RNA sequence: GCUAGUUGGUGGGGUAAUGGCCCACCAAGGCGACGACGGGUAGCCGGUCUGAGAGGAUGGCCGGCCACAGGGGCACUGAG
RNA sequence: GAGGAAGAAGCCCUUCGGGGUGUAAACUCCUGAACCCGGGACGAAACCCCCGACGAGGGGACUGACGGUACCGGGGUAAUAGCGCCGGCCAACUCCGUGCCAGCAGCCGCGGUAAUACGGAGGGCGCGAGCGUUACCCGGAUUCACUGGGCGUAAAGGGCGUGUAGGCGGCCUGGGGCGUCCCAUGUGAAAGACCACGGCUCAACCGUGGGGGAGCGUGGGAUACGCUCAGGCUAGACGG
RNA sequence: UUCAAA
RNA sequence: GGGGAUUGAAAAUCCC
């Protein structure tokens, strides 16, 4: 059984991207959906959409990459170079607004879950709130 | 290990073993010579290193090195020990401080005099 | 006691001419003038590619020897520099340049720094009027460094203060050759000085 | 009883006292109840005596008994001046 | 134009009857101190030839370091084999805080302020290669921006 | 303020006294993980009111005896031996680890 | 594995005052793997040294608290 | 301190031409630690007395261990330099003497007739009233890895299962608000540390002022995630 | 046999 | 106990 559905999603994404898939499904949950909103708006994934597979609710995540490259290995650069889970079951991680991390001098992000909803480190910092530091992406 | 394991067992702190156990981890310790033998080194060296068994005030009886060109130590010379091994003589972990007590300083020494306890000679 | 011994030899070990004598170092004789190789029996022999360390050591030894300051004092200034806001490199230089003994020398009251130093130890110097014989005394912006009234007539004073007529001086300093007064206008910019020293390496030497 | 006296700070040949409120029984330089001023004997600074008079008046109102010297300094700052 | 800093020279040995048979390896960095560096590892019968060969290799294999006032756009860690390199950006006055290998590559890349740390195996050859990769991986806001748009 | 704690009654075997197990939760000072930890208080129940399995509030009080420094403030949730059970079992496992052992 | 004043109760004693602090009766209870009991070591803290930090190490001097006064017990006097 | 030889002597080295120590010395000229003479402190204004009213407020007087010290003004002499290193790490090299000897050695290692590693000398590097040695703490050491490590063959998967405690737990909704987060507020002694000015001629030392919060208590608030209570769901598990 | 020799 | 032969120098071996 999935012990960490969010970690599962994060990886499904990490895995699909390393072989350049178009989309990639992940069993749906509001919370996962919430994170995808951020991921989309931030511009890491083309976008996502609800989808029923075999009768069960999933989420097609349309990934995006850079342009074909020169020389040996033309495989495009990743838009999502890094995507790592922080807080986990049995080792939960929280932060006060004053402790929200600055992921790659801002060239990256951190998705936290606050009582004011799921926000990027910048968004949270703005509404002046902290919470569970879910993951970091860059 | 898992975080739960760490919460349960934690990490064990490293303990330091003293190399100069001649007690009180004091900087020096005085004793009395019992034997002023000569000993042979281990491969690949050959020579007659000067050594002395010392009945220490720390309740210990260890062997110390007698550094320098010749000494004046006998079966009853009171001496001060300082710690410092002799890589070549297994079991020799301390040195005898020349210039303290019955340990004369090296005579005719002109360079590293602090060590070997040799007073500054006069320059006429 | 700040070194005190064969000086036109340090110039030779740094392969660069340091002014630890003022004149004599201008007339073909600072030794660097025909005899620029290190002191000692091996001075003329070919050198070996110095270790990144050697390079950094000699650089610090250069800057330090220029002001005839001790390692103890030199280090204490550098640590102070680090702590302070702003680029440590310059700030460091700014501090070295603020030493009364150095300023005395900058204003021309003395030919070299070692002389400037002695002039201070012997009360021939004044800061805002009050006497000050501490060569390490830190001159602040706005201070007026002059010569003691009682010393203004000294033979050596006239000679040096005379040669100072017409002579220009530091853009951060100002000399009123008349009453033998001088004013520390402001801390010198790295751009203001031009010492044969890459302070960058010095910082690195202490970073080890 | 509780007092208003001088606690010694500064250094050798460089005294700098602190007008403080404290239990008579506490060591001179021990833990005081409140600092209500300072005093520099050699007046090496134009500001060698300061005294939170409003506060000084407070402790006196509740019992603080001042040292003779402590009283002297308070007076200078017009603590009892009832003009 | 291009500076040349020799990171290290070594004399390896091979075996044949009769005895040993030496060869020499040279790691040379080349840079313009203005955002361009290249690494080169050349081996040959004699040191000189080795160095040159290195320098030559160094010029092909160049990297475009996005300097931002003497520093890196952001922190990065790269592992090359068992060697790991940690590059952290810094404000001016800091300097190049690094081991001989990294600094040599950093200075010629025209980096003047940076926090560095060698982890894992400190094998110079691999630590140098880890560094090049780190730099090569550096991204600029404009770059990230370009990528995130679409 | 007088400290108020919530816990479970795991012992009604004393006259006018009940043992109250109180759970506490906190982040580990170095490893983060939220960890539980419990402690038993002997609370004062003069009316022999509360029983095994009740979830009562406990309040800081004037010493009643050695050990007893808390009085039962009120009942939060009656009956529920699941908690008591857990405690009893954990205690029974003790009968194990020693020179012999007990069935698992 | 530990426990008999041991855990709790009622009534007293005692104290400035709560309390097995002590006592007389009555209950069988209390504690422990979230480490009881036993052994070893140690006065605690503000702080100090080190370290990028997280940490690690330390508690002389100065300030706070505690404990002791050749080793054990006890009380009397007194606001103490 | 400044001047001071194409550069004394002596010692060292040499391809015997020369090279070092070296502007260093000598010597010339300046300044004047020490020391002598004179002056000579701040720290001490209260208590007390008198006026007033034993108050406020005014006046007055007695007190210095440190100390004839600090500091000031005259006069004024050229006037202590050591200690450790020079094979690599690690800045600094030559001769001679010793030979697996005598010895060196933090680690790797030096010495069995050409030793930059032993001892001495010349030279050099480093630091300087100090320089080395020993011991001990933290560092480098992500070498117990929270930040920040591992376990096929390098040290390391329990011989296997069953299962207790414990740790961990799929999708949707609701209540609660314990964790978590936000706002206020109390507490957080002084000293120390940090920043800024100041006082001793500087500094060390010291004074004044200024932020700096974590932890805990209280009072409000939020509810995404974790928790808990309710109710649902079949994609896990189990059953037919 | 030991140490060291390309 | 050297002092030789041998050795790169030893141990060993053969000599006085
Ligand atoms: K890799
Ligand atoms: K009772
Ligand atoms: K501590
Ligand atoms: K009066
Ligand atoms: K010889
Ligand atoms: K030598
Ligand atoms: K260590
Ligand atoms: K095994
Ligand atoms: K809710
Ligand atoms: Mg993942
Ligand atoms: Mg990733
Ligand atoms: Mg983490
Ligand atoms: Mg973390
Ligand atoms: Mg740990
Ligand atoms: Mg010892
Ligand atoms: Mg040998
Ligand atoms: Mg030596
Ligand atoms: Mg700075
Ligand atoms: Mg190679
Ligand atoms: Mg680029
Ligand atoms: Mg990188
Ligand atoms: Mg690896
Ligand atoms: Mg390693
Ligand atoms: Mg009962
Ligand atoms: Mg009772
Ligand atoms: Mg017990
Ligand atoms: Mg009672
Ligand atoms: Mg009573
Ligand atoms: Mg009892
Ligand atoms: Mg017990
Ligand atoms: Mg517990
Ligand atoms: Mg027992
Ligand atoms: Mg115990
Ligand atoms: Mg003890
Ligand atoms: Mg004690
Ligand atoms: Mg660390
Ligand atoms: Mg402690
Ligand atoms: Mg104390
Ligand atoms: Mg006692
Ligand atoms: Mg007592
Ligand atoms: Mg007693
Ligand atoms: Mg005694
Ligand atoms: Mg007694
Ligand atoms: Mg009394
Ligand atoms: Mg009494
Ligand atoms: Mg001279
Ligand atoms: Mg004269
Ligand atoms: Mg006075
Ligand atoms: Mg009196
Ligand atoms: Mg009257
Ligand atoms: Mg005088
Ligand atoms: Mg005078
Ligand atoms: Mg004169
Ligand atoms: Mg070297
Ligand atoms: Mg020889
Ligand atoms: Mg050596
Ligand atoms: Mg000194
Ligand atoms: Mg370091
Ligand atoms: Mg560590
Ligand atoms: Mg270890
Ligand atoms: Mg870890
Ligand atoms: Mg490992
Ligand atoms: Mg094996
Ligand atoms: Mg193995
Ligand atoms: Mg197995
Ligand atoms: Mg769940
Ligand atoms: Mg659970
Ligand atoms: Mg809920
Ligand atoms: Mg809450
Ligand atoms: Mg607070
Ligand atoms: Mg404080
Ligand atoms: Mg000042
Ligand atoms: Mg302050
Ligand atoms: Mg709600
Ligand atoms: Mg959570
Ligand atoms: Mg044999
Ligand atoms: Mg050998
Ligand atoms: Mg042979
Ligand atoms: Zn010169």
């Amino acid at each position: 059984m999935l012990t960490d559905p969010i970690a599962d999603m994060l990886t499904r994404i990490r895995n699909a991207t390393r072989v350049y898939k178009e989309s990639t499904d992940v069993p749906a949950s509001r919370f996962k959906e919430e994170i995808l909103r951020i991921l989309a708006r931030e511009g890491f994934i083309k976008g996502y959409e609800r989808v029923d597979v075999d009768g069960k609710p999933y989420l097609r995540v349309y990934l995006k990459y850079g342009p074909r490259r020169q020389g040996p290995d033309p495989r495009p650069e990743q838009v999502i170079h890094h995507i790592r889970r922080i807080s986990k079951p049995g080792r939960r991680v929280y932060v006060g607004v004053k402790e929200i991390p600055r992921v790659r001098r801002g060239l990256g992000i951190a998705i936290l879950s606050t009582s004011k909803g799921v926000l990027t480190d910048r968004e949270a910092r703005k509404l002046g709130v902290g919470g569970e530091l879910i993951c970091e992406v860059w | 290990p898992t975080i739960n394991q760490l919460v349960r067992k934690g990490r064990e702190k490293v303990r330091k073993k003293s190399k100069v156990p001649a007690l009180k981890g004091a900087p020096f310790r005085r004793g009395v010579c019992t034997v002023v033998r000569t000993v042979t080194p281990k491969k690949p060296n050959s020579a007659l290193r000067k050594v002395a068994k010392v009945r220490l005030t720390s309740g210990y009886e260890v062997t110390a090195y007698i550094p320098g060109e010749g000494h004046n130590l006998q079966e009853h010379s009171v001496v001060l020990i300082r710690g410092g091994r002799v890589k070549d003589l297994p079991g020799v972990r301390y040195h005898i401080v020349r210039g303290v007590y019955d340990a004369a300083g090296v005579k005719d020494r002109k360079k590293s005099r602090s060590k070997y306890g040799t007073k500054k000679p006069k320059e006429a | 006691g700040r070194y005190i011994g064969p000086v036109c030899r340090l110039c030779r070990r740094e392969g660069v001419k340091l002014y630890l004598k003022g004149e004599r170092c201008y007339s073909p004789k600072c030794a660097m003038e025909r005899r620029p190789y290190p002191p000692g029996q091996h001075g003329q022999k070919r050198a070996r590619r110095p270790s990144d360390y050697a390079v950094r050591l000699r650089e610090k030894q250069k800057l330090r020897r220029i002001y005839g300051i001790s390692e103890r004092q030199f280090r204490n200034l550098f640590e102070e520099a680090s702590k302070k806001k702003g680029v440590t490199g310059s700030v460091f230089l700014g501090l070295l340049e603020s030493r009364l003994d150095n300023v005395v020398y900058r204003l021309g009251f003395a030919v070299s720094r070692r002389q400037a130093r002695q002039l201070v130890r012997h009360g021939h110097i004044t800061v805002n009027g009050r006497r000050v014989d501490l060569p390490s005394y830190r001159v602040r912006p706005g201070d007026e460094i002059a010569v003691a009234e009682k010393s203004r007539n000294l033979e050596l004073i006239r000679q040096n203060l005379e040669a100072m007529k017409g002579r220009k001086v530091g853009p951060w300093l100002s000399l009123d050759v008349e009453g033998m007064k001088g004013k520390f206008l402001r801390l010198p910019d790295r751009e203001d000085l031009a010492l044969p020293v890459n302070e960058q390496l010095v910082i690195e030497f202490y970073s080890r | 009883m509780v007092k208003i006296r001088l606690a010694r700070f500064g250094s050798k040949h460089n005294p700098h006292y602190r007008i403080v409120v404290t239990d008579a029984r506490r060591k001179r330089d021990g833990k005081y109840i409140e600092k209500i001023g300072y005093y520099d004997p050699r007046k090496t600074t134009p500001d060698w005596l300061k005294v939170d008079v409003e506060r000084a008046r407070y402790w006196l109102s509740v019992g603080a008994q001042p040292t003779d010297t402590a009283r002297r300094l308070l007076r200078q700052a017009g603590v009892f001046r009832q003009e | 134009d291009f500076e040349e800093k020799m990171i290290l020279i070594r004399r390896t040995a091979r075996m044949q009857a009769g005895g040993r048979r030496f060869r020499f390896g040279a790691l040379v960095v080349v840079g313009d101190r203005q955002g361009r560096v290249g690494l080169g590892f050349g081996k040959a019968p004699e040191v000189p030839l080795a160095v040159q060969k290195a320098g030559y290799y160094a010029r092909r294999n160049m990297v475009e370091v996005p300097l931002q006032n003497g520093t890196i756009p952001h922190e990065i860690e790269v592992e090359f084999g068992a060697s790991k390199i940690v590059l952290k950006p810094a404000a001016p006055g800091t300097g190049v805080i690094a081991g001989a290998v990294p600094r040599a590559i950093l200075e010629l890349a025209g980096v003047t302020d940076i926090l560095t740390k060698e982890l894992g195996s400190r094998n110079p050859i691999n630590i140098a290669y880890a560094t090049m990769e780190a730099l090569r991986q550096l991204r600029t806001k404009a770059d990230v921006e370009r990528l995130r748009k679409g | 303020p007088k400290k108020v704690l919530t816990g479970v009654v795991v012992s009604d075997k004393m006259q006018k006294t009940v043992t109250v197990l109180v759970e506490r939760q906190f982040p580990h000072p170095l490893y983060g993980k939220v960890i539980k930890r419990s402690k038993k208080y002997l609370a004062h129940d003069p009316e022999e009111k509360y029983k095994l399995g009740d979830v009562v509030e406990i309040i800081e009080s004037r010493p009643i005896s050695k050990r007893k420094r808390f009085r039962v403030l009120r009942l939060v949730e009656s009956g529920r031996m699941d908690l008591v059970e857990k405690y009893l079992i954990r205690r029974q496992n003790y009968q194990s680890l020693s020179k012999r052992g007990g069935k698992a």
